[PDB]
């Protein structure tokens, strides 16, 4: 069971729990939900993570930063226009800030056959935050597709803080407002044993959830 | 002192490493130990600060050699070994606590300090350093700058920091702000004064909780890395991962953040050199059993040696302690290993001393030990025809003996006597 | 060296373990010798295969192949497949996972070619000499006449064979062909032999995988313990590994001794079948 | 080395006992392998730690010894069962099982007792001096096919006889030596000859 | 006692099984043979020993 959200006035961008990791695959353009928040206060009280993963680079900003009630740019672009500036309320203090290579996701305007399955596994544990990622070129814009593809690790950071909650960051008056056509999933990770098939090349080609059903458990027991 | 004819297994042989190899990332900047140690003021126990240490070279010897520290205890590593050890990340946590509470700092303890403000894990690996700072941070009137959390709803998890000043209420009746019935300010100040007796004096404590050998190491020792040599049985040390084997370039694909590739038995069989981002194959050096082939001693004192499992080119290229047969001139490479001291012949005989893979050794005439392919028997073509029969015209009565074990010695053991002799 | 000196405090446990495994290895060569080396002359069938209509081409050696194995013998050697790695066709080091940790595989005394020769000699002796070569010198007898003796041995008059010799030869030739088809098609025919290979490979893998266990120590890697701890406290961690790894080895050797006993009983039965079913005609039901 | 089988059993048992006794000289991590020395030197609290190490090692030594003895005993039992079967089938009777009571055709066996074992003296019949003969499966006499009642047809080059097929004793081919079955048109290799 | 051979097999297996179960009452040097008692009385650090 993976919840489904509407990335829009109808800001479905709440402070969702980060129970031992989250899965955040999605297909969309402009990256809509570019940034994310991970911490325990998320209102400048503690060094709540402010990771933007914008079109340039994944600017890790784990600062005691302020996130207003609606910390969004409110850019009604292509309806490119801006309404206000609350994406970055204010930096009361900070703890650490890191900037990665100036990459660029495929958020650039392109729908066609949507190759924007930017599958991300955001996991935080043992004073670390991991951003396992994968760019799968899928063909269907509807609900999450069927297939298999392992996510390579992207970022590893010895932060050391304690995190109990998280929140996503949206960059996008109310009369006749066209709701954005963007959505994101929030899966949850729980302790589970998986039988990973490494091909001759060290790429995970298949996996078995050892607790999914009796047949899978039998495969796990036989290690085959 | 006398050995019968046969082949006997003797201490295994092994190729010793030629030389040592050290491969650490090249960094020169020292870690900010002076910042954590000689800081002007230390945070409170409940407000214990955690300063990260990374991307540096730490010379732990200087810290351990200073006598100013009243306590220097390492729980997962020895202080001497730190100088040669390459770590992933280090967390330097500093706080000031009452002297009596130093014991509670150790892992696996309990108490108000261990259950409200600062708790170590059971499996803690690191070093704790402390030293009295009464003269530095004590005043006659009471340096109340240092407080601790005495009241908390629930015990804190290990390495958990609590700063909220919420008024706890043990006896229900939840109040807030001003104190009152059952509700008091959680933080209480220490009476750190120079007149206070030992134990009550303030103590400055710094603890390192570095993680070990699980990820690409970042901080490590002030030991100069040596050159890289491959195709030779050598001792290697990649960021504290010591071992022995023969290096070799590999076609491996490590992900950017990967450094080590382990084996089924949890042994690293492929490494990434920290200085040059290349993957090397790891293989423990060649080994095998050593079998001595001998006829009876009273028949002769000449012997042959089998280095089983290793082809002979290695042997001229150790453990057995007698590298005198290496002169060779009669080294025979069998499918069971190299055989030294035995003359190979094409004549096939009945097997005398089995070597393996159809090879047998015999002592025959001038005298020498020979190695040959065993003969299964005399060739014979039965004169079969469709109208020919052989019929015996005579006979022999043969008497042959067969020996079969039937019983063995009846043995009884008194368990208590054997284990506990009249004790 | 630090671990090795500690291991000396356990006495001669290691010597017992090596001695036990050497007894097993030597016994395997004895098992093969008992079954196959039952003939002291290497009989060879004549160039002219006039055996009264009986086809033995599928069980006689094929000279073309580098190994003088019969057609059916080749099928058998293809059905059975190794599990971990080459035990064999190895032209170099054993090249196995177990090799890394003091585990080695010894080649059998008799090569597959030698065992095939023994089978060829036993087969050539039977079809050219009946059961005489097992009791003494091989006395040739025409195969059809030999089959007449076999029929008498089961209570059927020999005239029955001669008057049905052509039919009987066809049934035998047809029956042999079905064996060839069965082996070529089915896979689980040699389950008994595969089980032995799998059990030994599985036990060996378990022994090697047991080196990844802490057994209560800080780490399962001996070098890591030595690199991090000083001798005094290192011994406590080292001793935990010695106890667990020593227990693991003893468990492996005890199982091998019990498996070896089962294999020896099987080999003794095969040797009795070779003597009583191949070297003679058996009246045991 | 005639009685190597029996000697091996004695040696293995003696070797196992010696290994068991030699294990009492091992520290197993204790300060000393001598239990009295530990007691004389240390007090109960610290002595227990040292004594417990010896108990673990000594107990493990005993278990290893007993397990080996059980496995050896099973091997001896199988040998004893075989010896009992040989006694019944080779000594108390005549065995037609090939090679079960010696090489050759078994005549009789005699038992001899040996230390912790038994020795069987197998008496066998071994044909010695064979001769080539020409042979035929049947004789065609008067349009009838004659087969040997018990024996085989042989020819010395000119004449045909019947002989028992384990010892050359040629005899004239008569109607008592042979039996008739069918005509001469079906048997492959039949040869003309007179049946007296 | 006609079927002693069959009875012995039953007795040996039952006896071995009883010995296995009775072996759960041994301290083996611990404070008690009851696992729950150890957990209820000692903290995880000491309970592990
Ligand atoms: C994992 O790695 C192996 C080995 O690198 C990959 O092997 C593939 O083998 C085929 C052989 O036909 C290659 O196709 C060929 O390409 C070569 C080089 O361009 C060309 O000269 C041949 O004529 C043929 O067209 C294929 O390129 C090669 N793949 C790679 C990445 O090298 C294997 O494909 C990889 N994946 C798996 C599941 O094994
Ligand atoms: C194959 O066996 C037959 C029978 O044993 C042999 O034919 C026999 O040859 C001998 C001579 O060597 C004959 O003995 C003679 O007896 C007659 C009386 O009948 C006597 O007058 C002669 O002076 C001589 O002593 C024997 O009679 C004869 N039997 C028959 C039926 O012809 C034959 O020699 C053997 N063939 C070969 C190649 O060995
Ligand atoms: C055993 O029986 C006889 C013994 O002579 C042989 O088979 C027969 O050989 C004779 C020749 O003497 C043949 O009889 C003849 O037949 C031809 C053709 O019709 C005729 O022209 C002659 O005048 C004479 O009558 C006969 O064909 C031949 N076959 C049979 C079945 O009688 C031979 O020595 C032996 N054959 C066997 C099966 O044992
Ligand atoms: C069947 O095999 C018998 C051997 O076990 C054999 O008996 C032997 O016959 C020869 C010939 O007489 C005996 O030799 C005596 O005679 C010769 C010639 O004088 C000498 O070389 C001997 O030294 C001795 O003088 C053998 O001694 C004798 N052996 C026995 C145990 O009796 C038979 O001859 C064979 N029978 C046939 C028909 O071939
Ligand atoms: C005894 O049984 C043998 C197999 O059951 C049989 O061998 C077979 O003989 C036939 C005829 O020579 C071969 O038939 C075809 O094979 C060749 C191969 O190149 C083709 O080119 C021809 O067209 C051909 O007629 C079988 O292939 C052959 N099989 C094998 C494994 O050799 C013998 O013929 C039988 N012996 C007797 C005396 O009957
Ligand atoms: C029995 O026969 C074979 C072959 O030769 C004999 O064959 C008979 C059919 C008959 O013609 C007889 O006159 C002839 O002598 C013998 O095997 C032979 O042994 C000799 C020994 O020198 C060799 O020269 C031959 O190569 C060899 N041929 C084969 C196919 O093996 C055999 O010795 C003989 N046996 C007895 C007991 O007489
Ligand atoms: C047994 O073998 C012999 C010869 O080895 C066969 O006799 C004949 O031999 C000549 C040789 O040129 C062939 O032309 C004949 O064809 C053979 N006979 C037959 C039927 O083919 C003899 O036939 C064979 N069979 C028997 C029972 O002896
Ligand atoms: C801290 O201070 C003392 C002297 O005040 C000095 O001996 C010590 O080396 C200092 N420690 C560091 C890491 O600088
Ligand atoms: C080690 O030296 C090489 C080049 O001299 C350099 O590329 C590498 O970055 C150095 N190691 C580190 C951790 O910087
Ligand atoms: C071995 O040879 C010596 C001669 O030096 C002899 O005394 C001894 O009896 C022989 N031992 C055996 C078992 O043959
Ligand atoms: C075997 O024969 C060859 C020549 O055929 C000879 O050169 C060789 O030396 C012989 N083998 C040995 C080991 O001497
Ligand atoms: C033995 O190993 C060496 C490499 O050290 C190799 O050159 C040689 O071909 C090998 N010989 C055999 C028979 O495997």
């Amino acid at each position: 069971n993976v919840t489904w959200f509407h990335a829009i006035k109808r800001f479905d961008n709440p402070v969702l729990p980060f129970n031992d990791g989250v899965y955040f695959a999605s297909t969309e353009k402009s990256n809509i939900i570019r940034g994310w928040i991970f911490g325990t206060t998320l209102d400048s009280k503690t060094q709540s993570l402010l990771i933007v993963n914008n079109a340039t680079n994944v600017v890790i900003k784990v600062c005691e930063f302020q996130f207003c009630n609606d910390p969004f740019l409110g850019v009604y672009y292509h309806k490119w226009m801006e309404s206000e500036f609350r994406v970055y309320s204010s930096a009361n203090n900070c703890t650490f800030e890191y900037v990665s290579q100036p990459f660029l996701m495929d958020l650039e305007g392109k729908q066609g056959n949507f190759k924007n399955l930017r599958e991300f596994v955001f996991k935080n544990i043992d004073g670390y935050f991991k951003i396992y990622s994968k760019h799968t070129p899928i063909n269907l814009v509807r609900d999450l597709p069927q297939g298999f593809s392992a996510l390579e690790p992207l970022v590893d950071l010895p932060i050391g803080i304690n995190i109990t909650r998280f929140q996503t960051l949206l960059a996008l008056s109310s009369s006749g407002w066209t709701a954005g056509a963007a959505a994101y999933y929030v899966g949850y990770l729980q302790p589970r044993t998986f039988l990973l098939k490494y091909n001759e090349n060290g790429t995970i080609t298949d996996a078995v959830d050892c607790a999914l059903d009796p047949l899978s458990e039998t495969k796990c027991t036989l290690k085959s | 002192f006398t050995v019968e004819k046969g082949i006997y297994q003797t201490s295994n042989f092994r190729v010793q490493p030629t030389e040592s190899i050290v491969r650490f990332p090249n960094i020169t900047n020292l870690c900010p130990f002076g910042e954590v140690f000689n800081a002007t003021r230390f945070a409170s126990v409940y407000a214990w600060n955690r300063k990260r240490i990374s991307n540096c070279v730490a010379d732990y010897s200087v810290l351990y050699n200073s006598a100013s520290f009243s306590t220097f205890k390492c729980y997962g590593v020895s202080p001497t070994k730190l100088n040669d050890l390459c770590f992933t990340n280090v967390y330097a946590d500093s706080f000031v606590i009452r002297g009596d509470e130093v014991r509670q700092i150790a892992p696996g303890q309990t108490g108000k300090i261990a259950d409200y403000n600062y708790k170590l894990p059971d499996d803690f690996t690191g070093c704790v350093i402390a030293w009295n700072s009464n003269n530095l941070d004590s005043k006659v009137g009471g340096n109340y700058n240092y407080l601790y959390r005495l009241f908390r709803k629930s015990n804190l998890k290990p390495f958990e920091r609590d700063i909220s000043t919420e008024i706890y209420q043990a006896g229900s009746t939840p109040c807030n702000g001003v104190e009152g019935f059952n509700c008091y300010f959680p933080l209480q100040s220490y009476g750190f004064q120079p007149t206070n007796g030992v134990g009550y004096q303030p103590y400055r404590v710094v603890v390192l909780s570095f993680e070990l050998l699980h990820a690409p190491a970042t901080v490590c020792g002030p030991k100069k890395s040596t050159n890289l040599v491959k195709n030779k049985c050598v001792n290697f040390n990649f960021n504290g991962l010591t071992g022995t084997g023969v290096l070799t370039e590999s076609n491996k694909k490590f992900l950017p953040f990967q450094q080590f590739g382990r084996d089924i038995a949890d042994t690293t069989d492929a490494v990434r050199d920290p200085q040059t981002l290349e993957i090397l194959d790891i293989t423990p050096c060649s080994f095998g059993g050593v079998s001595v082939i001998t006829p009876g001693t009273n028949t002769s004192n000449q012997v042959a040696v089998l280095y089983q499992g290793v082809n002979c080119t290695e042997v001229p290229v150790l453990t057995p302690t007698w590298r005198v047969y290496s002169t060779g001139s009669n080294v025979f490479q069998t499918r069971a290993g190299c055989l030294i001291g035995a003359e190979h012949v094409n004549n096939s005989y009945e097997c005398d001393i089995p070597i393996g893979a159809g090879i047998c050794a015999s002592y025959q005439t001038s005298q020498s030990i020979i190695a040959y392919t065993m003969s299964l028997g005399a060739e014979n073509s039965v004169a079969y025809s469709n109208n020919s029969i052989a019929i015996p015209t005579n006979f022999t009565i043969s008497v042959t003996t067969e020996i079969l074990p039937v019983s063995m010695t009846k043995t009884s053991v008194d368990c208590t006597m054997y284990i506990c002799g009249d004790s | 060296t630090e671990c090795s000196n500690l291991l000396l405090q356990y006495g001669s446990f290691c010597t017992q373990l090596n001695r036990a495994l050497t007894g097993i290895a030597v016994e395997q060569d004895k098992n093969t010798q008992e079954v196959f080396a039952q003939v002291k002359q290497i009989y060879k069938t004549p160039p002219i295969k006039d055996f009264g209509g009986f086809n033995f081409s599928q069980i006689l050696p094929d000279p073309s192949k580098p190994s003088k194995r019969s057609f059916i013998e080749d099928l058998l050697f293809n059905k059975v497949t190794l599990a971990d790695a080459g035990f064999d066709i190895a032209a170099r080091d054993l090249i196995c996972a177990q090799k890394f940790n003091g585990l080695t595989v010894l080649p059998p005394l008799l090569t597959d070619e030698m065992i095939a020769q023994y089978t060829s000699a036993l087969l050539a002796g039977t079809i050219t000499s009946g059961w005489t070569f097992g009791a003494g010198a091989a006395l040739q007898i025409p195969f059809a006449m030999q089959m007449a003796y076999r029929f008498n041995g089961i209570g059927v008059t020999q005239n029955v064979l001669y008057e049905n010799q052509k039919l009987i030869a066809n049934q035998f030739n047809s029956a042999i062909g079905k064996i060839q088809d069965s082996l070529s098609s089915t896979a689980s025919a040699l389950g008994k032999l595969q089980d032995v290979v799998n059990q030994n490979a599985q036990a060996l893998n378990t022994l090697v995988k047991q080196l990844s266990s802490n057994f209560g120590a800080i780490s399962s890697v001996l070098n890591d313990i030595l690199s991090r701890l000083d001798p005094p406290e290192a011994e406590v961690q080292i001793d935990r590994l010695i106890t667990g790894r020593l227990q693991s080895l003893q468990t492996y050797v005890t199982q091998q001794l019990i498996r070896a006993a089962e294999i020896r009983a099987s080999a003794n039965l095969a040797a009795t079948k070779m003597s009583e079913c191949v070297l003679g005609q058996s009246k045991r039901v | 080395s005639a009685l190597g089988k029996l000697q091996d059993v004695v040696n293995q048992n003696a070797q196992a006992l010696n290994t068991l006794v030699k294990q009492l000289s091992s520290n197993f991590g204790a300060i000393s392998s001598v239990l009295n020395d530990i007691l004389s030197r240390l007090d109960p609290p610290e002595a227990e730690v040292q004594i417990d190490r010896l108990i673990t090692g000594r107990l493990q030594s005993l278990q290893t010894y007993v397990t080996q003895q059980l496995i050896r005993a099973a091997e001896i039992r199988a040998s004893a069962n075989l010896a009992a079967t040989k006694m019944s089938e080779c000594v108390l009777g005549q065995s037609k099982r090939v090679d079960f009571c010696g090489k050759g055709y078994h005549l009789m066996s005699f038992p001899q007792s040996a230390p912790h074992g038994v020795v069987f003296l197998h008496v066998t019949y071994v044909p010695a001096q064979e001769k080539n003969f020409t042979t035929a499966p049947a004789i065609c006499h008067d349009g009838k096919a004659h087969f040997p009642r018990e024996g085989v047809f042989v020819s010395n080059g000119t004449h045909w006889f019947v002989t028992q097929r384990n010892f050359y004793e040629p005899q004239i081919i008569t109607t008592d030596n042979t039996f008739v079955s069918g005509n001469c048109d079906v048997v492959i290799g039949i040869v003309n000859n007179t049946v007296y």
